[PDB]
RNA sequence: GGAGAGGUA
């Protein structure tokens, strides 16, 4: 039906409109009687009529007379549903002023009257007049006056003039001004004189003039004189039903209101004093404010226990509001609660269901299968049946219940898979049996965990729970390909077990003519679990085009793997089963399974793998014993060891002869190395204890204890668990994060003695402590998350484009993090490779990166690669199925119409609670040496001296592949040259970390050039060596004698003539800045790259949190804003100042520089933009407006995928590419050309990327843009949709605004399609809507 | 019994479209006076339909030629 | 262990009531809706929050269906909406739906 | 119906 919703002001006209009568009494029900009033705040009269076709005084009560009114009531004979829809009016005695528009902050009243807002709220609180005109005389058109001054300024001028005070001189104010007229002469105004912060003031007030204009609002209707009042139903009177109500906070506003407006009534009818009146009027002023939004005055009001009441402005804020209390969230029927258990028999798609729960959830169906069965000509009697259960009840639920699925959740939901789907199994139980694998993707522990049930209902709904939610539907996380469904903890430890071979064991040696064989074998208990056995067996290898050929041998393996192996499906190499099968085995065995044999037989194989593991675990008997905890030997005698070590430092400290400091430091250390050495010595004692003969005479073998077994499988814990429970439990630390210098020696197979113990306890809270603050705002982050990017769905095929980006493997000087092939696995290329068979076309432009071309690359060595982004993507309101690439959720591309923004945010919420809160090159390899970016020269010794900054050290393999890679500082010596041959464990560069030379670049004579001693340096001459030493002194330590002079040092020669720069014809002189200590002396020679003078020198959640939102460090590490040379100028003005000036461009950029940053350059050096002029943090905004969107966007991404694979998790740059994406979505014009758009404003990015894009179709020239970055809070805010935002925070000032704008929504994002409950245009729901778009 | 959807899928591949084919189908079936294709074995709808869609017997250009037939006989039946 | 199929209602917003106390039902919160958004599922979820809860004639023709053996649903608008609706032009702000 | 206190995952 409806399509928009439209929201502005409304006038005291359109409020009467509405209304259906005023109220004028305060009074609502006599508490005896309990009709309501006459015409007070609860009214039948105005309102309508209480019971259904009754009149009040009952002079007609019966639907015959509907449409009549009463004689005696004057009451409406209807329903009473129009006691929920009916307004009234209060009509005010005086004009009051709407609190929204007041402190609005900006106020709309403020800048848009333009007057300062303590004015304005003095003159409405009835405390200073103001001039309305004040013309003819000397007054001004606003003037403000206290009281003293306007009494004098009367009796002086009793003339004409007038000066009001309150809402009424306001009003006139407001009344009486002409927007158009002042709009045209503001922008002639801000058209120059002068553009500093008028600039900002007048752009803002003309935006505000213009919008008025441009809605049919009239500004004066900010001020209220007509109060609507809310319908009585949604307000209600609950009676406590102690003979007494509940409070109701509402309607004592209203009352009070009520009272103020009619004691000023009377007060106005008396004509009294004009102080009373003020005051009262003052009262009512105040009493306004509090109903539309109590407590934004300084003192908000509070009927008892001194809490503020409800406004209205409170009924939609908060979690309680409206928005996110009812409108978003809600309760529902047809559910249902309970505990879970496991029940480990059920099949994976299938979930236990007590009889009660099913038997409550189903009763509309199972009433009617009855009547459709006739046992119950009615509902009555057939509620009566299913009340008592007959015993043909349950057969009727079996029944019903045949193909019917339900929906399983738990309370914290993080991500996509924390609901699902499954048919029901009835049990006689009142707990919800659970499939044990998918407990690691509900992450539910059975510590008494609950669950909640849902059902669905219409046809529609059952479709899209068993072709999209069917637990078999869900097998890889959308984070990433890997599986979801990996055994656990207890079926990998049976497996494990399974799967290992003692040396000796019964039964050893012999053949078997196939696994089935083995399995009777064991059953008749001839030969071990695990014993070395040859066998043949057949595998099943499907090389040819899907025909699985046979092919038999004679292996030789151990028992328990051959009974293992019945269970794999056909198309298996039988390697996989031939090892130990830890957790990581079984995962991979699962993912390469499923890649191969599609989905059924991955799942059936699951089921029998979990029965199988349980089986046999059972069988193990693995128990745990204290006699596992088996303690190495020598652990006393190292700790006795590490004690008289620490005795003789302690020494060493009690003779002075070494400080406290580092007496701390050494024994931490050497308490670090001797707990290292316990720690190793108790494992190798433990892992390899086992000795057994093997029919010979001894050997020794990997061992069985029970706690080795659980660790080494992956089951439970790592090896710092075991580490504990064994040896000394290493060092703990205090709470300010120190480390106390006495280690915890004891394990817990001992007791812990008091301190010890306290000191753990202290660890253990701190850790718990953490644990909760982290989950706590990590919610909130994932809220703030989604939020940003709910609206974004793939509605395209492709966007038909070139650009893209080079994804390269990533590199941290050590190793490769993460190899390319993972980085572009499954996205679509945007160039075509070529080999480096260079003009061999390697792969198409356009082809998915499946698993097969990705081989082809690595054995092809390949190192970067064009791949086709989102971030690039050209289609409007949406993206291409190209530019984002594969589903992830199965292995083909992604469909039309999936809302990636949604899954992209869940996976990068839900991990976010496992993070934390709180000299020399030495390469290591035979290979080729390559060097970029190299501005260098060789030194005295023949060496390679670096003077370029960003140059990059790679080590290349033979054939050509890059391997290795180091950042080169600056001024660092090089042994080699480019493209030398290096030796493994070569040190190839050294360099000083410490202090800064003035490294020169040619051979000859150094002059003292612009250096007298008085004003401009100093004669330090060093007294302990007695050299020559010279320091040029800064600005502040230099008198004002040699302020003007530029100390240098030009290289000259014996001719006493300038030396040449290298190359370019200006002359070389190297410019010593302050304080710079010179041991040189003059016409002395100096060789080529020496030093001429020196001059000295979190990672948690919230960096993520940071990250997103783009806040700017503490100390941004200043950029070359541009290229060109650079300059200083004044100086110390507080600051130093720079100018930059490029070759033949204008050059009136400069810049106010802190005194504490150490600029590496010279004003004698050409420096190109981008380039650090600071040294520190970066910050985004400037990246992306200097190197574009393909520069900020991999910064960010290398930054957040840093943070999250140093804790070990695995998230695909999509997720975060998208979020990037929506972060800067905005433009701003900087020239409209044939374009309609203000200089200044900020406009959506697609609106005017459509409109150049349509105008160059004609022979009009676009505007130039300019993109912008926001943090996702902002830019959540800076959307067309104003519900969205509504919906989302500080809902008060986006309303506001947007009511004053007099905003429409069209409605096609997702939230607010939620909000008005139609189908999202997103899933199934993407068809009918887009069907429906076109409909029109 | 149905476990998976995966061969429907391939009949259908784009898994959304699926269930509104599915769906019309099958309430066809419930409300309107229709018949199975497949032998039925004490089973729901909706499985009923969704077997029907895996023998590709029933698709949507299928199901679109047959409303369209039917329709066109009704606009015969009323003479 | 507790289960609701339909029972009572609250009173300035038709949707089920909370806790095991009364026969209330459970609440499907905000990262549901979201879980929900984040499959491909549309139809459920417009039928959970518009037909399960909140439009009044839409779960009594529901009902009625139901009873009738015939799985259909008109969807209507929530009345909470309407609620919001008349809340805010109680405030001086006239907001409506256009055509 | 709303407040406050406590408690579970
Ligand atoms: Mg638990
Ligand atoms: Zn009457
Ligand atoms: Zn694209």
């Amino acid at each position: 039906e409806f399509d928009a919703i439209k929201i502005a002001l409304a006038s005291p006209d359109m409020i009467r409109s509405w209304s259906f009568g005023e109220v004028k009494k305060p009074e609502t029900i006599n508490y005896r009687t309990f009709k309501p009033e006459r015409d007070g705040l609860f009214c039948a009269r105005i309102f309508g009529p209480v019971k259904d076709y009754e009149c009040l005084c009952g002079k007609y009560k019966r639907l015959k007379h509907r449409g009549v009114i009463c004689e005696k009531c004057g009451v409406e004979v209807t329903q009473t549903k129009v006691r929920r829809e009916r307004m009234g009016h209060i009509e005010l005695a005086s004009p009051t002023a709407h609190i929204w528009f007041l402190k609005s902050l900006p106020s709309r009243i403020g800048l848009l009257l333009d007057m300062p807002l303590r004015d304005i709220e003095r003159v409405l609180y009835f405390e200073s007049y103001v001039v309305i005109e004040g013309g003819m005389t000397n007054l001004e058109r606003q003037q403000i006056l206290t009281e003293e001054q306007y009494l004098d300024a009367l009796e002086e001028f009793g003339d004409e003039f007038d000066a009001k005070m309150g809402a009424e001189a306001i009003q006139a104010l407001l009344k009486s001004m002409d927007l158009e007229q002042e709009c045209e002469q503001l922008r002639e105004e801000l058209n120059e004189t002068n553009s500093e912060t008028k600039r900002k003031k007048l752009t803002k007030r003309i935006k505000l003039l213009e919008a008025f204009v441009q809605s049919g609002n009239k500004p004066e209707w900010m001020i209220l004189t007509v109060l609507p009042v809310l319908p009585p139903d949604l307000r209600p009177l609950v009676p406590l039903d102690g003979g007494r109500f509940a409070t109701s906070d509402l309607n004592d506003l209203y009352r009070r209101v009520i009272n103020r407006n009619n004691r000023l009534k009377r007060l106005l009818d008396l004509a009294a004093p004009d102080i009373i009146v003020r005051n009262e009027k003052r009262m009512l002023q105040e009493a306004v404010d509090a109903l539309l939004d109590n407590g934004r005055r300084g003192r908000a009001i509070t009927g008892s226990n001194k809490r503020p009441l409800k406004s209205l402005a409170d009924m939609i804020k908060g979690k309680q509001g409206r928005f996110r209390q009812n409108l978003l969230g809600k309760r529902v029927d047809y559910s249902g609660r309970s505990v879970i258990t496991v029940g480990p028999y059920l099949r994976l798609h299938q979930c236990g269901l007590p009889k009660k729960m099913a038997l409550e959830l189903f009763k509309p169906f199972i009433y009617g299968k009855l009547e459709l069965r006739g046992l119950a000509t009615t509902i009555k009697a057939a509620k009566k049946m299913v009340e008592r259960e007959e015993a043909v009840v349950w057969d009727i639920l079996d029944e019903v219940i045949r193909e019917h699925p339900v929906l399983l959740n738990r309370a914290p939901t993080l991500h996509r898979l924390g609901i699902q789907a499954f048919e029901p199994v009835l049990i006689e139980g009142k707990a919800i049996q659970l499939h044990p694998l998918v407990c690691a993707a509900y992450n539910a522990d059975f510590d008494g965990d609950q669950m909640a049930v849902h059902v669905p209902l219409t046809l529609e709904a059952q479709l899209e729970a068993r072709a999209l939610m069917m637990s078999t539907n869900n097998i890889l996380s959308p984070a990433n390909g890997e599986p979801i469904i990996v055994p656990s903890q207890d079926v990998v430890l049976g497996l494990y077990y399974m799967t290992r071979d003692c040396v000796n064991a019964k039964g050893e040696g012999m053949v078997l003519t196939g696994p089935k064989e083995a399995e009777r074998l064991y059953r008749s208990g001839l030969a071990s679990l695990h014993a070395r056995v040859k066998v043949r067996i057949t595998e099943y290898e499907k090389d040819a085009n899907g025909e699985l050929v046979a092919k038999t041998s004679l292996k030789d393996t151990t028992v328990g793997r051959a009974i293992l192996w019945m269970i794999v499906p056909k198309g298996l190499p039988y390697s996989i089963v031939n090892q130990a099968l830890g957790k990581k085995a079984i995962s991979k065995m699962l993912n390469t399974c499923y890649r191969i044999l599609g989905l059924k037989p991955t799942v059936i194989f699951a089921d029998q793998i979990m029965y199988t593991g349980f089986a046999y675990a059972a069988r193990s008997g693995a128990s745990v014993g204290i006699d596992d905890m088996v303690i190495p030997e020598k652990k006393h005698e190292i700790i006795s060891e590490a004690e008289a070590e620490v005795a003789e430092i302690q020494e060493q400290f009690q003779s002075g002869l070494v400080t406290a400091g580092e007496r701390y430091n050494k024994v931490i250390d050497i308490w670090a190395a001797a707990n290292d050495r316990v720690s190793k010595a108790m494992m190798d004692n433990l892992q390899t204890e086992t000795v057994i003969n093997r029919d010979g005479q001894e050997e020794k073998q990997v061992s069985f204890n029970s706690i080795y077994m659980m660790a080494d499988s992956g089951a439970r814990g790592s090896a710092a668990q075991i580490r504990q429970l064994a040896g000394m439990r290493g060092l703990m630390a205090k709470p300010d994060g120190s480390i106390i210098e006495t280690p915890i020696t004891a394990n817990f197979r001992e007791g812990l003695n008091v301190l010890q113990y306290f000191i753990s306890t202290h660890g253990a809270r701190k850790g718990l402590a953490d644990t909760a603050l982290k989950t706590a705002n990590s919610g909130y982050l994932t809220r703030r998350l989604v939020d940003v990017a709910q609206d974004l769905v793939v509605t395209e095929d492709d966007c038909g484009t070139h650009e893209g980006i080079m994804m390269t493997p990533v590199i941290e000087g050590g190793d490769v993090k993460e190899p390319l092939r993972d980085r572009v696995l499954g996205r679509v290329t945007a160039e075509d490779v070529l080999k480096p068979g260079t003009a061999d076309i390697l792969v198409p432009r356009n082809t998915l990166l499946h698993e097969q071309w990705c081989d082809l690359l690595e054995e092809n060595s390949v190192d970067a690669v064009k791949v086709r982004s989102v971030v690039s993507c050209d289609t409007d309101f949406g993206v291409c199925a190209h530019c984002y690439g594969r589903d992830l959720a199965r292995g083909h591309i992604i469909n039309k119409g999936e809302a990636i923004g949604v899954i992209a945010a869940q996976s990068i919420g839900e991990p976010g609670t496992q993070l934390t809160m709180r000299s020399s090159i030495q390469v290591k390899n035979k290979g080729s040496i390559k060097l970029s970016n190299v501005k260098s020269v060789v030194n005295s010794s023949g060496k390679l001296v670096i003077t370029s900054r960003n140059t990059e050290l790679k080590l290349i393999d033979e054939f050509g592949r890059t391997k290795e890679s180091y950042k080169v500082p600056y001024g660092a010596v090089l042994a080699k040259g480019d493209g030398e041959q290096v030796a493994g464990g070569e040190t190839v560069a050294n360099w000083d970390p410490h202090t800064m030379p003035v490294i020169t670049e040619v051979s000859g004579f150094v002059r003292f050039t612009d250096m007298i001693d008085g004003q401009t340096i100093t004669r330090q001459t060093d007294e302990l060596t007695g050299l020559s030493s010279l320091v040029v002194l800064d600005s502040a330590e230099r008198t004002a004698g040699g302020k003007d002079l530029r100390p240098a040092l030009k290289i000259v020669d014996a001719q006493g003539n300038d030396v040449l720069i290298p190359g370019t014809d200006m002359p070389a002189q190297y410019f010593l800045p302050g304080k710079a200590i010179v041991q040189l002396e003059d016409g002395v020679q100096i060789s080529s790259g020496d030093t001429l003078a020196r001059i000295p020198q979190t990672g948690g959640l919230p960096r993520v949190a940071d990250l997103f939102e783009a806040r700017r460090p503490k100390e941004p590490a200043i950029l070359a804003e541009i290229s060109g040379i650079v300059s200083f100028g004044k100086e110390t003005k507080g600051k130093r100042r720079l100018v930059i000036t490029p070759v033949d461009g204008s050059d009136p950029y400069e810049e106010m520089i802190p005194k504490w940053r150490q600029l590496n350059v010279f004003e004698g050096e050409r420096v190109e933009r981008g380039d650090v002029i600071s040294d520190g943090p970066e910050a985004p905004h400037d990246i992306l407006r200097l190197r574009g969107v393909h520069a900020v966007t991999r910064y960010i991404v290398n930054e957040v995928q840093d943070v999250y694979r140093l804790q070990g998790v695995k998230i695909n740059d999509k997720h975060i590419e998208v979020i990037v994406r929506q972060m800067l979505r905005k433009a701003t014009i900087v020239n409209a050309g044939s374009s309609d758009f203000l200089e200044g404003e900020q406009v959506e990015y697609s609106r005017v990327k459509i409109a150049n894009r349509e105008l160059e179709a004609n022979g009009k020239v676009g505007a130039t843009y300019s993109r912008d970055l926001l943090g996702i809070t902002k830019a959540s805010l800076a959307t067309e949709s104003f519900i969205s935002a509504a919906s989302f925070q500080e809902t008060t000032r986006v309303l506001t605004e947007a009511a004053v704008a007099g905003k429409r929504d069209e409605l096609r994002g997702l939230k607010e399609n939620v909000i008005v409950g139609r189908l999202i245009p997103a899933g199934t729901g993407y068809a009918y809507h887009q069907d429906r778009m076109r409909r029109r | 019994a149905r476990v998976t959807v995966q061969d429907a899928v391939e009949k259908i591949g784009n898994r959304f479209d699926l269930v509104l084919v599915a769906a019309r189908r099958a309430r066809q079936m419930q409300v309107g006076g229709k018949d199975p294709l497949v032998p039925e074995e004490n089973d729901k709808t909706t499985v009923i339909a969704l077997r029907e869609i895996e023998e590709g017997l029933i698709n949507n250009q299928i199901l679109d030629v047959r409303e369209r037939q039917e329709q066109q006989e009704q606009e015969a039946a009323e003479l | 262990m507790h289960a609701r199929s339909t029972g009572s209602y609250s009173l300035v917003t038709q949707q089920p009531l909370g806790g095991k106390a009364q026969f209330g039902g459970q609440r499907f919160g905000e990262m549901e809706v979201w879980a929900l958004e984040a499959y491909g599922a549309a139809y459920t979820l417009q039928e959970m929050l518009t037909v399960k809860s909140d439009d009044v004639n839409g779960r009594t023709k529901m009902y009625k269906n139901i009873v009738d053996g015939n799985h259909q649903m008109e969807p209507g608008m929530p009345e909470s909406f309407n609620v919001l609706l008349k809340e805010i032009r109680s405030l001086g702000i006239n907001i409506e739906l256009e055509d």
